[PDB]
């Protein structure tokens, strides 16, 4: 029937006319989602005993007999979603008293009727999302103590009254939903009615200049702390809208996707208690001066795609914002940086610069010179079309932790000369960069390095220097891949014995490794005991010394795929013990050996020797066979992927199937 | 251990590669992190 788990059970869609009187009496989650009910008497519910979560949404009921809640005085929530009950009675749920939750959304409520609830002693949140309410008279006298969150999402009210309210005179509100319905008046005094109306939203609704005017001076001398006014119509700004908004105690605002095209003047200095602000996705084309003033209490700044695609950022439009913390210029057409532009903003600990530059090409000496007095710990910048770094572009920022330069297009040849400072960086993200040819000092004024990431960067000059990488000593994560690296000498890694993780993964190594290469093949994976994942694919190595992996010890997984590598020899994992894992995907690997392949399988737990085409006889594949008759290690998929290949003989079959006692 | 941040960078690259069209390593990428999050 329906599947229970321990206490709940979900009869998730299973079309259904009666209850399914069959479950144990001791269910409470009765979650009938869809189950298109039209009634729900009071004979079979008797059983259901321990019903607390009656969840039915979703459904097409038109009436609810009082005599259902005569048998469930444990029921604490109910969830009636898309019915029908356009006509309610008085003695729908009037003694019904033990809720802790009501919803009626889209139930398509025209009236209130005169009191359909009256006592409601433990009603903490009440839903009517669409419904087509035209009012908020939910009652005629005192009532709804105890509510804390009522939700009018989406109705067709029209304005607010002060007797409408009076039911409110003692209710403490917390979040109250006025969206996404059209008001055009609000008569004299609503919220200083309400006991203790703290909340309010007032998204998606026009209400535009002679509304928002009367608006804040109707909030007047009330208790409210957050506000709402997304999409609100809202073109400009003076000082005369928010003005009764002087004398409340309000900590948030919202004025996003309003398209605030311009900012006249000393605005907002009436909100000295603002702590968090949202006027993200704006078509602001400039920015006063005097537009920010008395700001001083804002700790979120959201201009994401504010700036339109040019603006004039003012000199010290800044300044006032003394509190800020999070900075949001991420996507906007600001075309460079003044010399005056960040000023004051010595509360600053997160840029986000990215896609925000048409003009920053190069960074010279003074283009940071803004940020000198404020500290930084996160400095974007990706994809603003970065060409070139010249010296000294750095020196400004000290606090500064990630340097995340991705995305550009710096093509130069290093020197060292361009992170002159940055003593405290932990992370730069250089990766997808035209080109970097290296120096044996592009590196060796950030021994603090903990993260060089260098993918997708056509790496020259590896290997003429001494060790590009040899100042580096807290490097923890060395990228290195698609870079069409060639030719490498013991240089990588020497005195990097915290690395942990050395991907190599595009590179053209398979020439090294060779038998034929002068002075024997290289043995660069040296000096390693702290590394983890070691990913060597995708080179072409057809070849593997035997001690090619000595230093490795503690290594986990040693992932060699996608190459042309077959004919492993013995003992080759003979050293490693917690090798956790292996893979040898889309290789020329055909028989397996008790010598070959016996130690590496030991404590292992995932393998994906995939696409190899088998060699299948009695002894190419019998140690293979025995040991996956019992998988302590959990290979993935064995179906129509391990394949019987090269003799003619037993060709075509997957690999369990092979008899182990025919040889 | 930077293994946390690892699994985090497996994803932030997938997302560079994927706003840059490199589909194989995105699918790769997803499928080592997965892996990793198994081995912690
Ligand atoms: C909010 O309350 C203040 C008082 O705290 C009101 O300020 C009064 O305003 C009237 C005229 O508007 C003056 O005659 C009083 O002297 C003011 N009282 C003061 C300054 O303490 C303010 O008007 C109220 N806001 C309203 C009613 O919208
Ligand atoms: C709001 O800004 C307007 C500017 O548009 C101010 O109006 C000026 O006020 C000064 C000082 O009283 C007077 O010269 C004129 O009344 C206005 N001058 C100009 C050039 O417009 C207004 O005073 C500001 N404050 C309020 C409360 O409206
Ligand atoms: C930023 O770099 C420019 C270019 O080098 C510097 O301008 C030079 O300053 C020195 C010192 O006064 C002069 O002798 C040169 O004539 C200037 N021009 C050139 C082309 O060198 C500028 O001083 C640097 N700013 C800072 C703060 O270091
Ligand atoms: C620098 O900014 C970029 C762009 O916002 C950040 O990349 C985002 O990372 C989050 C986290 O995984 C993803 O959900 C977004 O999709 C990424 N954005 C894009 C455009 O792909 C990046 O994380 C920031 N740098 C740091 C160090 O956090
Ligand atoms: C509820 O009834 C089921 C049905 O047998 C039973 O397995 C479960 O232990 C019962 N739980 C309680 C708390 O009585
Ligand atoms: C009840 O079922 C709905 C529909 O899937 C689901 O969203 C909700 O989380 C469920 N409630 C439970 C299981 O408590
Ligand atoms: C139900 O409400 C009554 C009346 O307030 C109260 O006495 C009783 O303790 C409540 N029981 C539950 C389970 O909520
Ligand atoms: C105002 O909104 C913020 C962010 O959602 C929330 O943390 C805060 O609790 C809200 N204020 C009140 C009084 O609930
Ligand atoms: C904030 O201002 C309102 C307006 O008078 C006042 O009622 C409220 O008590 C103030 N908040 C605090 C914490 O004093
Ligand atoms: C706001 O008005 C003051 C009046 O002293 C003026 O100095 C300032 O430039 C104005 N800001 C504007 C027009 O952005």
């Amino acid at each position: 029937k329906c599947t229970v788990s321990h206490e709940v059970a979900d009869c998730s869609h299973l079309k259904l006319t009666q209850v399914p009187d069959d479950l144990p009496t001791n269910i409470t989650v009765l979650n009938l989602t869809h189950n298109q009910l039209r009634r729900l008497p009071a004979a079979n519910f008797t059983r259901y005993s321990q019903l607390t979560s009656l969840d039915v949404g979703f459904n097409t009921i038109s009436k609810l007999e009082p005599e259902l809640c005569q048998k469930l005085p444990m029921l604490k929530v109910l969830n009636l979603q898309h019915n029908e009950l356009s006509q309610l009675s008085d003695k729908t749920f009037a003694f019904c008293t033990n809720l802790t939750e009501l919803h009626l959304m889209s139930n398509s409520i025209q009236k209130i009727k005169n009191n359909p609830f009256v006592k409601q002693k433990n009603l903490i949140t009440l839903d009517l999302s669409h419904n087509g309410l035209s009012s908020t008279k939910l009652g005629t006298q005192v009532q709804l103590e105890n509510l804390q969150e009522l939700l009018l999402s989406n109705n067709k009210i029209q304005a607010l009254k002060s007797e409408e309210l009076d039911i409110f005179a003692n209710s403490s509100l917390k979040k109250l939903e006025l969206s996404s319905n059209q008001i055009k008046e609000f008569s004299p005094g609503c919220f200083h009615a309400i006991g203790r109306l703290f909340g309010l939203f007032l998204n998606n609704v026009q209400l535009g200049p002679s509304l928002t005017e009367k608006l804040c001076l109707e909030l007047a001398n009330t208790s409210i702390r957050n506000l709402s006014l997304s999409n609100s119509q809202l073109s400009t700004t003076s000082n005369t809208t928010f003005l009764g908004l002087k004398w409340t105690n309000l900590t948030m605002l919202d004025l996003s996707y309003n398209n605030l095209n311009v900012v006249g003047n000393d605005s907002f200095a009436w909100l000295p208690q603002l702590e968090y602000f949202f006027l993200e996705y704006n078509n602001i084309q400039h920015l006063f001066s005097h537009s920010l003033h008395g700001l001083f209490n804002v700790r979120y700044l959201n201009l994401k795609r504010s700036f339109t695609k040019l603006p004039k950022i003012d000199d010290f439009s800044f300044q006032w914002l003394k509190c800020l913390e999070h900075l949001n210029m991420e996507d906007n057409d600001i075309p460079g940086i003044k010399s005056n532009m960040f000023t004051g903003l010595i509360n600053l600990k997160y840029l986000s610069l990215s896609n925000s530059f048409t003009s920053l090409r190069t960074l010279t000496n003074e283009t940071f010179v803004s940020l000198a007095h404020s500290p930084l710990h996160i400095l974007n910048l990706t994809k603003n079309k970065i060409s070139k770094i010249e010296s000294d572009a750095f020196s400004w920022l000290g606090h500064l932790e990630v340097l995340d330069l991705g995305l550009n297009e710096i093509g130069q040849e290093l020197t060292g000369q361009e992170w002159r400072g940055l003593e405290n960086i932990f992370e730069i993200y250089l990766s997808y960069n035209k080109y970097l040819q290296l120096t044996r000092n592009s590196f060796a004024l950030v021994p603090s390095l903990q993260r060089l990431m260098l993918r997708r960067v056509a790496l020259k000059n590896v290997d003429s220097s001494p060790s590009p990488f040899q100042p580096l000593r807290n490097l923890t994560i060395l990228d290195l891949s698609n870079n069409n690296i060639a030719n490498i000498n013991d240089d990588m890694l020497e005195g990097l014995e915290k690395l942990e993780i050395l991907d190599l993964q595009h590179n053209n190594l398979a020439r090294l490794w060779k038998h034929a290469n002068p002075g024997g093949p290289i043995y660069f994976l040296k000096g390693l005991s702290h590394l983890h994942i070691l990913n060597l694919e995708s080179n072409g190595f057809d070849e593997i010394p035997v001690e090619v992996f000595k230093d490795l010890f503690e290594l986990k997984i040693i992932d060699l795929g996608l190459n042309n590598l077959n004919t492993l020899p013995a003992s080759v994992f003979n050293n490693q013990v917690s090798l956790k894992s292996l893979n040898l995907q889309k290789n020329l690997i055909t028989s397996v050996e008790k010598k070959v392949f016996g130690p590496a399988f030991r404590n292992l737990t995932e393998l994906d020797m995939r696409f190899n085409p088998f060699d299948c006889t009695c002894e190419s594949i019998a140690w293979f066979v025995n040991w996956i008759n019992e998988t302590h290690t959990n290979i993935p998929e064995l179906s129509s992927h391990y394949l019987c290949n090269t003799p003619p003989h037993y060709h075509g079959f997957p690999v369990r199937l092979f008899d182990t006692s025919s040889c | 251990s930077a293994m946390e941040y690892y699994v985090k960078e497996l994803l932030r690259t997938a997302e560079y590669a994927r706003e840059a069209g490199d589909p194989e390593y995105v699918r790769k990428a997803l499928e080592k992190a997965e892996l990793v999050a198994r081995i912690l």
